[PDB]
């Protein structure tokens, strides 16, 4: 049923958790104990742009990924129309949390424009360039700077353009 | 006593596209990546690790329409698989 | 007739360490990277992917010593499993 | 035994084939009639370079990555000493090798002097720099400059370093 914690997610059973332990022995990350645990995920999503076009349907993405990541057992932040030194400031204050350190992993969403340089802020123009660097992120992350996410899986999702480009190439069928 | 730690480790980034190209965000329907992403996390976190599925969405674009993108995964650095164990 | 196809997919690269940090060379040994590399594929070509046995690789490095380094995965558009089949 | 086309890489059997292509259905590359197949692989080694320290050991790493790749049934073309144009000029060559029509995959390893922005010629300097980024690589090697392995695997791997850092941080114990 859909109407409890996990939502629209599968359940793994007992059965399947067991199998996945036997067909991977000292492979897969620990999973810290449901009752005590403290998950975090971060979305930041930039909507509203003072110079480039509105993003319309952000309000659905949001609305998706904060209930997955919910359903998945994550307590999730969502900060929204922020500059790239609001999303540095935002990171840095995530990768301080102290629930990390009760935590087993974590996911960071982020969602607006971008270029073949990064994401771009809400005060983004070709003019005045305001960019978030995915090599940031990263080092915001990172055991030097989150060492309670030391060995814990980071997973960090984008959804945005890097570049102009259509992505595509023609072959004769 | 003090030990070393390698400095980044663990990580996984999964982008909308690869290198130079656009991603597809629908008005109404919100970001291809994002809808598709959810729908695959939902099918298959219960049997498949993360790098496995973030796999599957990237085959689920791969016949290309007008409005192409295929999904990245970049700088990865994880050591063991990531099953999230839904319902555990 | 002509069709539509991703400028950019099936790909796979694999670096011997992370961006910012050195990777180790023996002098009589060969690299570091380049020999566990080999290790890996001779024992698991049979029975893994490239992605899995890149992520092998990794563990292998995860106890840093005096000489640190983890190798990465990066810009991955592989969309199926890639078994070399040794032997066939 | 040792002695045979694959070496010291263990075979996979009969058994363990059929046995892959049931727990995955229609999600693995296929692999072309050994028969008839043209795989072929390149390495590019520097190992002796105009202004930095000659890299030892460097003819240990071409012997095991040659062996290996033969034995998984690539043609290997070995290219030593090359400044990043040479490269540039052997990958361009190597896109347009007519054999990549009639093969399944392909291999490309490259084994140097590292910094953060890319690969080492071997004309580096720090006054003048001779560096291919692993962005041309892609670029050389994708649909639009390189049609014949178009649907079929390219595996890249970087032997060099990616900086001057140690990449270790402390941590109690």
């Amino acid at each position: 049923t859909s109407s409890g914690s996990e939502g629209n997610v599968k359940l793994c059973s007992l059965e399947e958790a067991q199998r996945i332990w036997k067909q991977k022995s000292a492979e897969i990350y620990p999973i810290m104990d449901k009752s005590s645990r403290t998950r975090l995920a971060l979305i930041i999503c930039n909507e509203e742009f003072d110079s480039i076009p509105r993003r319309t349907g952000a309000e659905v993405d949001i609305t998706g990924m904060t209930m997955l990541l919910q359903n998945l057992g994550y307590s999730v932040d969502v900060k929204k129309n922020l500059t790239a030194s609001d999303m540095t400031t935002e990171l840095e204050a995530f990768a301080h949390r102290p629930e990390h350190k009760t935590s087993d992993s974590t996911f960071l969403v982020f969602m607006s424009h971008g270029i073949r340089e990064g994401i771009c802020g809400k005060k983004h123009s070709e003019q005045v360039p305001d960019i978030l660097q995915l090599n940031a992120i990263f080092n915001m992350l990172n055991t030097k700077n989150c060492p309670s996410l030391k060995d814990k899986p980071k997973v960090i999702i984008i959804q945005a353009c890097r570049g102009d480009s259509p992505g595509v190439v023609w072959f004769k069928d | 006593a003090i030990r070393k730690a390698h400095i980044e480790k663990d990580f996984i980034a999964f982008c909308s596209s690869t290198p130079d190209n656009v991603s597809w965000r629908h008005p109404t329907m919100g970001s291809v990546f994002i809808g598709r992403l959810i729908e695959h996390m939902q099918e298959y976190a219960c049997s498949c690790d993360v790098e496995e599925i973030f796999r599957k969405v990237r085959f689920s674009f791969e016949q290309p329409d007008g409005r192409a993108q295929m999904p990245t995964t970049e700088r990865v650095t994880l050591t063991r698989c990531f099953y999230l164990f839904p319902g555990h």
